[PDB]
């Protein structure tokens, strides 16, 4: 049913190294990303995400997305900071895009409320402003929602600047995958 | 999961206008920079002007101040006026969208092109 308090999820945010990230353009990233969530099957009675805004000394080898994703998971395996937050969510982000304007990435249907270890919660996201929702989209994916036929979806396959989910399969994944049943209403 | 069509081209003299229109179908907001490219003989294709889906246009420097793009309200028709022209103008003009997967990143989709051609004045003895 509803637990008997919200839990508490990081969502870690790391400035990736040599990057120049701007105030507006994160805040408007984790906020997004954020409330996709809430907005969900009334979440906020099972989760208050934590979102963190730090730094880390990991940088992309180069302009590969897959290549620096495998990179950044692995590099918080080691990471200090995070010993004893491996059952949290982590983003590597950045000013620009990758290679071939990528927006983001992420290692899909990675994050369960019971099961999270590892690190294996893990995504990449841009933060330039033009690019809204991006961050909340691979959120999406880590939480287990796939692509949706609908183009007004945020999980659309390709960028719209849509922020919120639609497909109701997705919501169901998403919500369950933090805790909620349906019989417990939204 | 677009389809662009565009029509406008001709021959014009030196100093002419021409007016190009492209028109999107499908879906729509998949479109993030919508624009016109160009190529002519022996050279590569080049970006003469486009327009991102928050409305914010570039130009290329040999055509700025002489070609305007503008997109309608219902955001499936480009246009590009095109004035004041030049022989250095002689193109085939291609329509142009870029999608941007989250994770894929950019894909192309091009119309069929519009020829433009600019004549200017050959002299020659007799
Ligand atoms: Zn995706």
């Amino acid at each position: 049913a509803v637990p008997s308090e919200p839990k508490t999820v990081y969502v870690i945010c790391l400035r990736e190294n040599g990057s120049t990230i701007y105030p507006n353009e994160v805040s408007a990233q984790m906020q997004d990303a954020a409330n996709s969530v809430y907005a969900v099957h009334g979440l906020k009675r099972y989760v208050n995400f934590h979102f963190v805004l730090y730094t880390t000394e990991y940088s992309c080898p180069s302009g590969d997305a897959k290549e620096g994703l495998e990179g950044f998971t692995a590099s918080l395996k080691s990471n200090p900071k995070a010993e004893g937050y491996d059952d949290q969510i982590y983003f590597l982000i950045r000013w620009g895009t990758w290679d071939n304007k990528i927006l983001g990435m992420s290692w899909f249907n990675s994050y369960n409320v019971n099961t999270a270890s590892d690190f294996e919660a893990s995504g990449m996201s841009t933060t330039q402003l033009m690019y809204p929702g991006v961050m909340a989209h691979e959120l999406g994916h880590i939480l287990g929602a796939e692509h949706t036929d609908n183009s007004k979806d945020l999980m659309y396959a390709t960028f719209t600047g849509y922020l919120s989910h639609l497909s109701e399969k997705n919501m169901d994944i998403i919500a369950k995958n933090l805790g909620w049943e349906a019989a417990d209403g939204d | 999961q677009v389809q662009l069509q565009e029509s406008g081209g001709g021959l014009v003299q030196a100093g002419g206008s021409l007016r190009l229109s492209c028109v999107a179908s499908g879906i729509i907001e998949s479109i993030n920079t919508f624009g016109w490219y160009r190529q002519a003989p022996g050279k590569q294709r080049e970006l003469v002007a486009d327009i991102s889906r928050w409305g914010s246009t570039n130009y290329a420097d040999s055509v700025r101040d002489r070609f305007t793009i503008s997109r309608d309200n219902a955001k499936t028709t480009l246009y590009l006026q095109m004035n004041s022209l030049k022989p250095e103008d002689t193109a085939v003009y291609y329509c142009h969208a870029e999608t941007i997967g989250y994770e894929s990143g950019a894909h192309d989709y091009w119309g069929q092109g519009t020829q433009v051609t600019v004549s200017s004045h050959h002299h020659h003895h007799h």
